[PDB]
């Protein structure tokens, strides 16, 4: 080591450093001397990405994090890329009350708006609590995420571009089949978090069609268009009550509940407790499903006892339909908890009912249990794939898959495939292969040479989990591999398989352009032709409509990716996903799908109210792409004609006709003439270096490609190469033009 | 309050029943009950099948003894256990599966006394081989005319277990009765004690079957393999640019250079180890 | 780039010793 402090060149000496454990070596070669002091950025992105062990990451974690404290500034980087994998709640209480306490309200109003992005449910509510332990009422807010709901609901309802047409095109082609639920999936998927009511205002009669389980879907529906609408939408539904609607229809008031539950995903308030004193007053049946799905999403992670107590005494009353709708709740107040009594009672309770719709949803619900535990599940997933049940042995597929979520860990991947090969029911085949994108999402190369082989097997269960492994490993990338396996999958015999193969591609490819990928314009047709065939499967055009959905899902302004911004992942995008792959056994689990629709936004708030209006521009390298415009071409054809092929005596006829127009023609007069070039003109001085304001739609590939204005003067905070929020650093004096519709 | 796409639970006891009652009478459409539970909206069960004596008129109401069904139920109430009919089936040896018109007038009895009543047909003489030719139906209302018939909902498991047959279809397939799905109570203590009662041998695992015949087939495969090699001889030394890829595809015969080939040699390979392994244990094990 | 080749080349090690595995594995079980 000596002989690399001679080198001069000291990533050669951290290498060894990093092997044998040592860590005051470690030290020393960022406390040398002067020599490029980031290489604390290189030594970050190297525990970032290829550490397996978490025994001594977070002790290299934090071994970084006194060299950050004895670094100049403390504040940037340090906080939400270290401190929050080592969960420390009062480390980040108190050094941001320091930082309030020199007076400096500019950058920790930054680090808490990249603190709730990334962070999870419960170290922000630890770190609150010993916050107050004004200015402190302005990072109350801020890190009870309040402001960055309607700042996102401020930049939905001003960006909206969906056509109404594609949904008419899709509405006209549906017979009296039970399509019109896929349809009141499909505009509530590209009307999500928009608030934008006209095909529940329209066409209202034929929404009143289709019912006793589509009017609980369809209620439901209007919930996912009111996405992040805190107070306005208690009052919207305050039309629609669980006492007002009608004594003889509980799917309505039922499926309102579980609407409420859809719009305040996330958010503790009297919603919670409004809806636990509607399950102690409560109807027979199906008011206790939407009240219990909705009451156990907005107390989502939050681990409460109250609410666990008497989803408890819902499960124990044994009725046969509402099994679904409380072992599903029952896991979601218990997310990533890890409790003694919560894996005891469901996996004793999976025995002695006699359905399995109660064991369906205490399928997921064990599973979702536990959450990143990364070793401490063993012990339950051994004992979940030995039993005999055969659901109870799918719920552990699902449970390492959600424990070991983005590790590349060699442990579950033989383990969760050698039962992929052996096992003898197909259900379980399916769930084995459809774990594989969930441990492996962050490192997507491996997902195409590992699920190609498995898609073209002999049985279909396999088939289809190898489609929508696909669909979930490489979340929203330009792949194209992915693609160029499912070209044949949506093209098999096999009808559900099909349906899995276009939800799947509907997912690869959304928010991407022909340049970006050449296979959008390809599946789009693809879509509208295998919806507007006669004599296709209902369950292989359900995939396609649905596939509508997806595709421009929120005005192409929304994403999916269980990737967060700061190498952290969510737990919503993982949880609104898998829980989403549940629609084979139940259709109003899709709506959950709209938990992982992440914006894809720029706003440069400064203060805590000044959105000044800011011009900046990207670009992009030889042209544009980006949200296109809508398509109003139907046809307007012609046969008009069949061409008379005589080819009799007239060939000398005509010929003497054309001697009789050289004496008329160029005898008397001609002079007619057009003018070239004028449209191959304007194309070629284009742009590339468009403006925006900032609302701003802003793709993660183009988020390296744009660039601040430094004609203008004020600029921004951080590093602005990626996208979410930043704040502007406000230079000089006289600052106007602030905009709210 | 409408159907779904519901499941049916047979009992591993209750197929056993079904299909040696109609292979005992296979000319004369043999009739008997089906006793379960509803355990609840859209699941049910049968755990148990008894037969019923056989009339001069065949599978209608009138086949259907009272005073045989009040006895029966009764001496299964104190031995056993006591549960409630849950429907009745028939067999139809001449062709698969599908209510004729005497059985639906019997259907209509059923579920006007009973919920609903589930029925079942099994054809003996086509259920040969390795797969069971049985369905179960029910039969729906001509008032939901104006509406869907099969009013099924939300769940992606109907487009499985069958499409609708072109058999069963000409019949009263869909609108008059529809099908639903079957899959079997199937457990442990009942899976293991048939697997490995039926087909077990204990001391026939170390015999000999002893030289005579094994030596003797040993002469069996080789003279052939002789005359099948020379058959390898004449394609591999012949070898010629006759557009090979088209050469092999045009004689695809089930024949010489790899299919009639090394099979043989698998055959000799597995019954010469197992024949001299056996004996060589057998002088250590017996002193 | 001396030491992240290093880790690249354990990663894919580690990941084709398991797609040796069970293809050799399933095509055990494809024979039955
Ligand atoms: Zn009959």
């Amino acid at each position: 080591f000596q002989r690399c402090l001679d080198d001069h060149k000291y990533k050669q000496a951290i290498g060894i450093a990093l092997e044998t454990r040592r860590l005051d070596v470690f030290e020393k070669t960022i406390l040398e001397s002067n020599d490029v002091p980031g290489m604390l950025a290189y030594s970050l992105k190297l525990c970032m990405s290829l550490m397996q062990n978490k025994q001594f990451r977070n002790k290299v974690l934090r071994v970084l994090v006194k060299i950050y404290m004895n670094l100049e500034k403390p504040d940037f980087i340090n906080v939400c890329q270290c401190l929050i994998f080592l969960d420390d709640p009062q480390a980040v209480s108190d050094i941001l009350e320091k930082l309030v306490k020199e007076d400096n309200l500019l950058m920790a109003y930054q680090i808490c708006f990249d603190l709730y992005e990334s962070a999870s449910q419960q170290f922000l509510s630890s770190v609150i609590q010993n916050l107050r332990t004004d200015q402190t009422l302005k990072m109350i807010k801020i890190l009870s995420g309040e402001m960055a709901i309607e700042l996102h609901l401020q930049f939905l309802i001003r960006n909206n571009n969906t056509d109404l047409m594609i949904l008419k095109n899709t509405k006209d082609a549906v017979r009296n089949s039970v399509c019109h639920t896929a349809t009141v999936i499909a505009n509530s998927f590209m009307h999500c978090g928009t608030t934008s009511d006209q095909f529940l205002r329209d066409n209202l009669e034929w929404l009143a069609r289709a019912t006793n389980w589509a009017k609980f879907t369809a209620t439901a529906s209007l919930g996912v268009i009111h996405k992040g609408h805190e107070k306005e939408a208690l009052q919207l539904m305050a039309t629609y009550l669980p006492k007002d609607t009608s004594p003889g229809s509980a799917y309505q008031e039922g499926g309102g509940l579980y609407a409420l539950g859809l719009i305040h995903a996330n958010h503790g308030g009297d919603i919670i407790d409004y809806l636990l004193n509607q399950l102690k007053n409560a109807s027979n049946d199906i008011v206790r499903h939407g009240g219990s799905l909705g009451l156990g999403l907005a107390a989502m992670g939050t681990a409460r006892q109250d609410v666990y107590d008497l989803l408890k005494t819902n499960l124990y009353q044994d009725d046969a339909v509402t099994g679904e709708a409380a072992g599903l709740a029952l896991g979601l107040v218990m997310l990533g908890s890890k409790n003694a009594q919560a894996i005891e009672d469901m996996v004793g309770y999976a025995q002695e009912t006699q359905h399995e719709k109660i064991l369906r949803g205490l399928a997921v619900g064990i599973a979702l249990v536990m959450y990143g535990r990364m070793e401490e599940a063993d012990a339950l997933i051994e004992s979940l794939c030995r039993d005999k049940d055969p659901i109870l042995r799918r719920s552990g597929m699902y449970t390492v898959a959600m424990a070991y979520c983005g590790s590349g860990n060699n442990k579950a991947i033989r383990r969760l495939l050698h039962v992929a090969v052996s096992d003898v029911n197909d259900d379980v085949r399916r769930a084995a292969v459809e774990s594989l994108g969930f441990i492996l999402f962050r490192t997507p190369e491996q997902c195409p040479s590992v699920v190609s082989l498995l898609s073209e097997s002999y049985n279909p269960h396999v088939r289809y989990g190898a489609a929508m492994a696909l669909g979930i490993c490489c979340a929203g990338t330009g792949n194209k591999e992915a693609i160029n396996l499912l070209e044949p999958m949506t093209n098999d015999p096999v009808n559900y398989v099909r349906q899995g193969a276009l939800i799947a591609s509907a997912l690869i490819m959304i928010q991407q352009t022909e340049i970006t990928c050449p296979k959008v314009n390809q599946f789009r047709q693809l879509y509208s032709k295998v919806i507007n065939d006669k004599h296709d499967d209902v369950m292989a055009k359900f995939g396609a409509i649905l596939a509508q959905g997806i595709l421009d899902a929120g005005g192409h302004n929304v994403t999916i990716s269980l990737q967060s911004r700061t190498g952290h992942t969510h737990m919503p995008s993982v949880v609104g996903v898998l829980v989403f792959t549940q629609f084979w056994f139940w259709f109003p689990l899709s709506h959950f799908l709209s938990l992982a629709y992440t914006p894809t936004c720029v706003i440069g708030l400064n203060k805590d109210l000044k959105m000044p209006k800011v011009q900046y521009k990207s670009n992009c390298k030889p042209s544009t792409f980006a949200y296109p415009a809508p398509l109003e071409v139907p046809k307007e054809k012609e046969k008009e004609k069949v061409s008379t092929a005589v080819l009799s005596i007239t060939a000398k006829a005509k010929k003497k006709e054309k001697e009789k127009e050289k004496k008329e023609e160029e005898k008397m007069e001609v002079d007619e003439a057009e003018k070239k070039e004028e449209k191959e003109k304007k194309k070629e001085p284009e742009p590339n270096f468009q403006l925006l304001d900032n609302p701003a739609r802003v793709m993660p590939a183009q988020l390296k490609v744009l660039t601040m204005p430094e004609t203008c003067r004020y600029q921004p905070f951080k590093p602005l190469s990626i996208g979410g929020i930043i704040i502007l650093k406000d230079t000089s004096e006289d600052i106007e033009e602030l905009v709210e519709p | 309050a409408v159907d779904t796409a519901e499941q049916v639970y047979i009992s591993s006891l209750a197929l056993l029943k079904m299909l040696k009652h109609g292979r005992a009478g296979v000319p004369m459409e043999v009739m008997g009950l089906m006793l379960g539970e509803f355990v609840d909206d859209y699941t049910v069960r049968v755990i148990d099948v008894f037969a019923m004596p056989q009339s001069g008129t065949g599978v209608s109401v009138e086949a259907v003894d009272p005073v045989f069904q009040a006895k029966m139920l009764d001496m299964l109430k104190q031995t056993g256990r006591p549960e409630m009919v849950v429907g009745w089936y028939h067999s139809h040896p001449g062709f698969g599966c599908w209510l004729s018109g005497v059985d639906i007038n019997t259907q209509q009895s059923f579920e006007a006394l009973s919920e609903r009543a589930v029925a079942v047909v099994v054809d003996p003489i086509q259920s040969v081989k390795g797969k069971v030719v049985i369905d179960a139906f029910r039969l729906i209302n001509a008032n939901m005319m104006v509406l869907g018939h099969e009013p099924r909902q939300t769940t992606s498991n109907l487009g499985h277990l069958n499409k609708p047959s072109i058999q069963a279809l000409i019949h009263g397939l869909n609108r008059h009765y529809y099908s639903i799905t079957i899959n079997y109570r199937k457990n442990e203590l009942e899976q293991k004690m048939l697997l490995n009662l039926h087909k077990k041998s204990w001391m026939e695992g170390l015999t000999l079957q002893d030289y005579s015949e094994h030596c003797k087939h040993n002469e069996s495969v080789v003279k052939e393999m002789l005359e099948l090699a020379k058959n390898y001889n004449k394609a591999v030394e012949e070898e010629d640019k006759m557009t090979p890829e088209q050469l092999a595809i045009k004689n695809v015969g089930k024949q010489d250079p790899k299919r009639h080939l090394e099979e043989h040699v698998d055959v000799l390979m597995t019954s010469n180890i197992v024949q001299c392994l056996a004996a060589m244990l057998d002088t250590v094990v017996f002193k | 780039d001396l030491y992240s080749r290093y880790k690249k080349l354990q990663q894919e090690l580690e990941f084709l010793e398991v797609q040796e595995e069970y293809i050799k594995d399933e095509q055990k079980n494809l024979k039955k």
